[PDB]
């Protein structure tokens, strides 16, 4: 039984190679979408910065700013949102390394019999 | 029409040493983005280089029951590990300073 | 009388020139803009009349 | 070549210290509660390393 | 009398603020007083290995 | 001017609650440092025993 | 045992003198003009340490 | 209850919540013309803001530049010792 | 590529005419 | 000992090269404070040209 | 350096003929483009030596 | 010798079935927060025209 | 002594991000060695 | 204009000494001990670009 | 084996010659862009 207890384990790993670099390839995708709604955040708020410098009637309380003060606290909830992710995607590629080292050791000691 | 003068030849001087600033504004904010760019590859290459030492440290603690011995690289990849945190630490204080 | 009423008039006139100036340039921004930057606190700072 | 406090970390009984940075040798503090952090406030400076 | 009714309102701010600085500093006294037996525990379980 | 006296009352007390919370804060911690010191006593004792 | 327990006291002193020069450091480096400088509460009071030379 | 003055001025409010963030908005709810002092005063105090702000900028990026070369060397120099105590 | 992700903070500056 | 020897020419020529470095480091430094006191002199051209204008 | 100066340059024109004409909207696509061209060939110098 | 193997095979399932569910959220997730921010975007220019 | 040099020799020959160099966590904190 | 010609000049030596400093320390760091230990392809290689001292 | 010998040799040959098409596909990206880059430059200028 150490033959297919071996081409078991060496099927497990092979999987799980490949599963681990799908999570990398996902890691790096949050970590654009981070990068790009801090952009998105900087135009917003240069606007919102830039547009309060009017005239003495002109200051104006419209339904522009009653919308770009919900444009603000959006994006702040969306970056939020994609930090988390950001930790739990960091969380399971942990314990998929776990995994990965605990059947390489199994796959070697098995192998030596 | 002489008190015109004066008005006139006052803000043209406050114009023109307004514009000097704003182009010495606008250069020293060009360094400062191309030195934060600096911090932030310096911090994924000391995570590598965590990455590193931790990996071999793991791979290495795995050793059957007569051979668990505590050489000197293992005090060495210790006393490594902390010192890369503290460099970690170090360099995001530096990139929130800027 | 018509001059004090004209005179109002104009001053209104540059204040509505000055406005339409700064929402165009808030209109025509857009991403990729080369003139943006973060901003700290404008989300709750407001005068407003 | 190597120093005293890995030395005796090397022979056989415990007369170590439990924490592994002596204070002879770093340079700050082991569990050292102050920083002289400050605050930006406009046109009053922004001084770092005030401890040193 | 409304300048005089102004600094009545002051004062109040005043005696708040000086009484919390001082129930703070001797609440952080308290805190390092306690920090200290730490640091002598750590040494004295530093024996007993 | 610079604030009205709402703005400035209610930076005041933001300030006096901020620091308040902060006094709870060390009080509950130098509890739980005593009980931590309590526990590690009575145990390591018995272990010697 | 003795020698351990003089050492335990001399990295104590050793501590306690690092973080007094750094202290001292910082309040030679202020001066005019510094964002941090205001009117202190109580500046001339005396502790409760109150050591002498 | 606030009012509207026909001119209005918040420049000084806008300093201050750059300064500090947790002012709450300064909005019209429920002396015009300046002195000339004030025009000196005015762009006095704005150059010598400027510098202020670019003589930090300048001092942390010397800063700034010997600790990332600092850091890089120490970091080299510990890989090296570990290589060889393994070897 | 396009520069997506860097943005300066100048330009060739003059205001209103 | 041929290990040594030539570990010593090799830092030797660590020490010339890192010499020329420094060497060239004081003019990179000079060349920018240089353009900089030429590039405000010509603005004083500037000035005094539009004051001979009027 | 030579588009600037001629953007500084066209600042001492005389109070009638201080005009935003052909040359102004041209002389910022320059500017523009120029920091353009010199910001990707130094994101290409980056790629290179990787 | 059967019990260490059943567990080892019952933890690499279980890795991999969080693993795959994990993916297939996180996929969806950006595809929804692109979708929903340049909708509100057009959004923003249309109220500015 | 042949299988603490393959583990050795594994350890020592890896370099900045050769194949396989990934993050782990806590073995920092064993002491197990006899 | 001449003085941005000679400013560039020297920026291209002073980084070229930058370059030769660290690969040479790293040279001078080899020791018996490291990993990347090895027989070359041709020694005594003369390059292409032969430029004396 | 032998196999697992000629395998690991020619699995390292394919990662070097995959090296040379990645340096080969760089250097036709960069004088394409070297081209582009200095048309434009001068038909704004004329």
């Amino acid at each position: 039984e150490t033959v297919d207890a071996k081409n078991k384990i060496h099927t497990h790993l092979t999987k799980t190679l490949q599963e681990i670099f799908q999570i990398e390839m996902t890691i790096e995708s949050i970590k654009k979408a981070i990068k790009e709604k801090s952009a998105f955040l900087k135009v917003a708020q240069t606007r919102l910065d830039e547009r309060t410098r009017r005239p003495n009637v002109e200051l104006c309380r419209d339904m522009a700013q009653l919308r770009l003060v919900n444009e603000v606290y959006e994006v702040d909830e969306t970056i939020q949102t994609l930090q988390q992710r950001l930790r739990d995607s960091e969380d399971t590629l942990q314990s998929l390394a776990h995994t990965k080292a605990t059947l390489e050791h199994d796959l070697a000691v098995k192998a030596n019999t | 029409n002489l008190a015109f003068t004066n008005r006139i030849a006052e803000t043209v001087d406050a114009k023109n040493k307004i514009h000097t600033h704003l182009t010495k504004t606008l250069q020293e904010i060009f360094q400062i983005e191309m030195t934060i760019e600096s911090i932030k590859k310096a911090i994924k290459e000391k995570s590598a280089f965590l990455k590193v030492a931790q990996t071999r440290l793991d791979e290495r603690t795995r050793r059957p029951n007569v051979e668990l011995c505590r050489d000197m690289a293992q005090l060495r990849l210790v006393n490594e590990v902390y010192e890369v945190d503290e460099t970690i630490q170090t360099l995001q204080q530096r990139l929130r300073d800027s | 009388s018509d001059r004090s009423a004209q005179h109002e008039l104009e001053k209104d006139l540059s204040d509505k020139q000055a406005a339409l100036r700064i929402d165009d340039k808030c209109q025509h921004l857009r991403n990729t803009s080369e003139g943006v930057s973060y901003f700290r606190g404008v989300e709750r700072v407001d005068a407003t009349v | 070549g190597l120093p005293p406090a890995y030395t005796q970390h090397l022979r056989e009984m415990a007369f170590w210290d439990p924490a592994i940075t002596a204070q002879y040798l770093n340079s700050g503090p082991r569990w050292g509660c102050m920083q002289w952090r400050d605050r930006q406030i406009r046109g009053k400076e922004f001084v770092v390393t005030r401890n040193q | 009398r409304k300048v005089g009714e102004r600094l009545e309102d002051m004062h109040c701010w005043k005696s708040e603020l000086q009484r919390e600085i001082d129930e703070l500093s001797s609440e952080t006294d308290l805190m390092m007083a306690q920090k200290l037996r730490l640091q002598r525990a750590l040494d004295a379980t530093s024996v007993p290995y | 001017s610079a604030s009205t006296p709402e703005t400035w009352a209610k930076f005041n007390h933001d300030n006096l609650l901020r620091a308040e919370r902060e006094r709870l804060a060390s009080v509950n911690l130098r509890k739980l440092i005593d009980c931590i010191l309590r526990d590690t006593a009575e145990d390591l004792r018995l272990q010697c025993d | 045992c003795l020698l351990q327990e003089i050492r335990q006291q001399l990295n104590s002193d050793h501590r306690d003198k690092m973080e007094t020069l750094e202290i001292d450091r910082g309040c030679l480096s202020l001066n005019l003009t510094s964002p941090n400088i205001s009117l202190k509460v109580n500046p001339t009071r005396i502790p409760k340490d109150s050591t002498t030379l | 209850t606030h009012s509207l003055s026909l001119p209005w001025r918040p420049n000084t409010y806008y300093k201050t919540a750059y300064n500090y963030p947790t002012l709450a908005p300064y909005s019209s709810r429920s002396f015009t013309r300046y002195t000339p002092d004030d025009w000196y005063r005015s762009n006095l105090v704005s150059f010598q803001e400027s510098n202020s702000s670019r003589h930090n900028s300048e001092r942390l990026r010397v800063d700034t530049s010997r600790l990332i070369q600092d850091k890089y060397q120490q970091i080299r120099k510990t890989q090296a010792h570990s290589t060889q105590n393994l070897g | 590529g396009a520069y997506t992700s860097s943005g300066l903070a100048t330009a060739g500056f003059r205001t209103a005419k | 000992w041929d290990e040594h020897d030539n570990r010593t020419r090799l830092a030797e020529r660590i020490d010339t090269v890192n010499r020329w470095k420094e060497t060239l480091d004081k003019c990179l430094t000079d060349l920018d404070a240089e353009i900089d006191s030429l590039a405000q002199a010509k603005e004083s051209a500037e000035q005094n040209l539009q004051a001979k204008n009027l | 350096s030579i588009a600037t100066d001629n953007l500084q340059c066209r600042e001492r024109r005389q109070h009638p003929d201080l005009v935003r004409d052909y040359v102004e909207v041209e002389l910022l696509k320059e500017t523009e483009l120029i920091r353009n061209i010199q910001e990707l060939l130094k994101r290409t110098i980056g790629q290179a030596v990787d």
